């Protein structure tokens, strides 16, 4: 029974260990949807200034 | 072409010596008329297009030529005027005058609602400048404070207007792009749409109502009688009620209708007061009321023939009126106070000027064929078409154009003149011509005025 550490614990990893699987979404209920979609590819000058004049 | 040499006469002022000035003024914008003359003219089956709208074109616009015609004309009268002031401020006034000219180009040029309008309120102030100083009277603040509160309470409505319509239906920019126009329904909303676009142009074209902004303008004179031919030229600058009528709503004209009822009596009650007022220029002043009425009354009518009689009486008073001006600008000049009563007698000192008299004073009657005849008679059968009694309203008012005319001549033709020492000396080589460049136009327009009334002619 006599077993004394002086040092300490410094996480310890438990690789025996099976029980349930980790990833089983732990609080997510929805995916959230989808953000808007980035634009891809270099801007054309087309109209040159939709403003009142030029 | 006809941008950058008015901005290239901005530093000729500048440059030139003490001596010259006036010489240089005068001399490079005459050969600049010139060339207004040369190129404006042509036209094709519709409206052209000269350049990319910074400015754009002509579609019935001989009255930018009148104004390259008053570009040196306003320096002709002011001369005995500003003669004894400060050299600087000399170079300081005629770049105002360029400057006013400058904006007055791009106006009549530019077909546009948005581009055409802050450059319509770019000419209100150089001319609140040119009232506010060199007056030679006194309480001439509020000729200057009055000039910005009529006009600019009835413009800015505009910029709620305008730019309204061009977020519902396309843009109104170039104009001839403008003719996606959906016919207007007579709606409450439509009720205040219509009467902002107009309120602007009823102001500088005065009615009954709203009409104490032009005398007032005139009576405390920016200069004598030489720096009114630009406020002559803002009673033409009101054009724009030409374009939209035509084009932003031609299908609700019900609410014109109390408008032409309105100047109906700003035609006979206008012509009433300019019978014993005693101010010589006020005499002028509340006669110009009425011939700009003409066309207040015509526009809103519609019709094809008015349109001619319009855009004819626009030139037909920016000549003779302004003509008018320059006889009490050399009254003004040798009495100093523009009293009828007091300056009274012609031909025993002035025996030429009073030939100039007749010629200028009968043109605000229906002489033989000269402009004003062919103005006022398109619009007269223009008015039966609408109704059968309007004549009876517009004849009284042919009496008292006679009224006019004679009761300026009879007041200068009373040969006494007891009490004046002065005006000894007859009219300078630039007096006498004024009288004749004013005049010579309206007398070589008698032959064929095809290029002048001239909306699809």
């Amino acid at each position: 029974g006599w077993v004394r550490p002086d040092l300490g614990d410094l996480s310890k990893v438990t690789k025996v260990k099976t029980d349930r699987p980790l990833p089983e979404n732990p609080y997510h209920s929805r995916a959230r949807p989808e953000p808007n979609p980035e634009v891809e590819g270099d801007l054309k000058p087309a109209r040159h200034g939709s403003r009142l004049f030029f | 072409k006809y941008i950058i040499p008015t901005i290239m006469l901005m530093p000729l002022t500048w440059l030139s010596k003490n001596n010259m000035i006036w010489v240089n003024s005068t001399a490079h914008s005459l050969l600049i008329s010139f060339t207004s003359l040369l190129l404006m003219n042509q036209f094709g089956d519709n409206s052209l297009n000269f350049s990319l709208l910074f400015f754009s074109d002509s579609l019935s616009t001989p009255l930018l030529i009148l104004t390259m015609w008053l570009l040196p004309l306003m320096l002709m009268a002011s001369q005995h005027h500003l003669s004894k002031e400060n050299l600087t401020r000399k170079k300081l006034f005629i770049t105002m005058l360029i400057s006013l000219q400058l904006f007055l180009i791009m106006t009549f040029t530019a077909m546009e609602l948005i581009l055409f309008y802050i450059l319509f309120e770019a000419t209100l102030v150089p001319t609140l400048i040119i009232i506010t100083r060199w007056g030679n009277q006194t309480e001439r603040l509020n000729a200057g404070l009055y000039f910005l509160f009529y006009t600019l309470a009835g413009s800015l409505p505009l910029l709620v207007a305008l730019i309204y319509i061009q977020n519902t239906v396309g843009s109104l920019n170039f104009l001839m792009l403008q003719y996606w126009v959906q016919p207007v329904h007579n709606s409450w909303s439509n009720v205040f749409m219509w009467l902002a676009c107009m309120m602007a142009f009823m102001v500088k074209m005065p009615l009954y109502g709203l009409h104490l902004w032009l005398p007032k303008a005139h009576v405390e004179a920016p200069i004598a009688g030489s720096m009114v031919l630009a406020a002559v030229l803002l009673k033409l600058g009101g054009y724009g009620m030409l374009r939209i009528t035509l084009i932003l709503n031609p299908m609700t004209d019900f609410m014109a209708y109390p408008f032409i009822m309105l100047s109906l009596w700003g035609m006979i009650m206008t012509s009433s007061i300019c019978l014993r007022q005693t101010d010589l220029k006020s005499l002028i002043a509340y006669s110009s009321v009425s011939h700009m009425a003409l066309v207040i009354v015509a526009i809103l009518i519609q019709t094809p023939w008015s349109y001619m009689g319009a855009t004819a009486l626009m030139i037909a008073h920016g000549l003779t009126s302004s003509m008018l001006f320059c006889l009490a600008n050399s009254n003004y000049e040798r009495i100093h106070s523009r009293t009828m009563i007091l300056a009274r007698g012609l031909q025993t000192l002035l025996p030429l000027m009073a030939t100039w008299w007749l010629l200028a004073s009968l043109t605000n009657l229906a002489l033989p064929p000269t402009i004003n005849l062919i103005g006022e008679l398109f619009v007269v059968m223009s008015t039966f078409s609408w109704s059968n009694i309007t004549i009876i309203l517009m004849g009284v008012n042919m009496v008292i154009t006679a009224l006019y005319s004679l009761y300026m001549l009879i007041m200068t033709q009373r040969g006494k003149y007891t009490y004046h020492i002065n005006n000894i000396s007859p009219s300078f080589t630039r007096e006498n011509a004024l009288m004749s460049l004013h005049i010579l136009p309206l007398l070589l327009l008698t032959l064929n005025p095809k290029i002048i009334l001239g909306p699809l002619y």
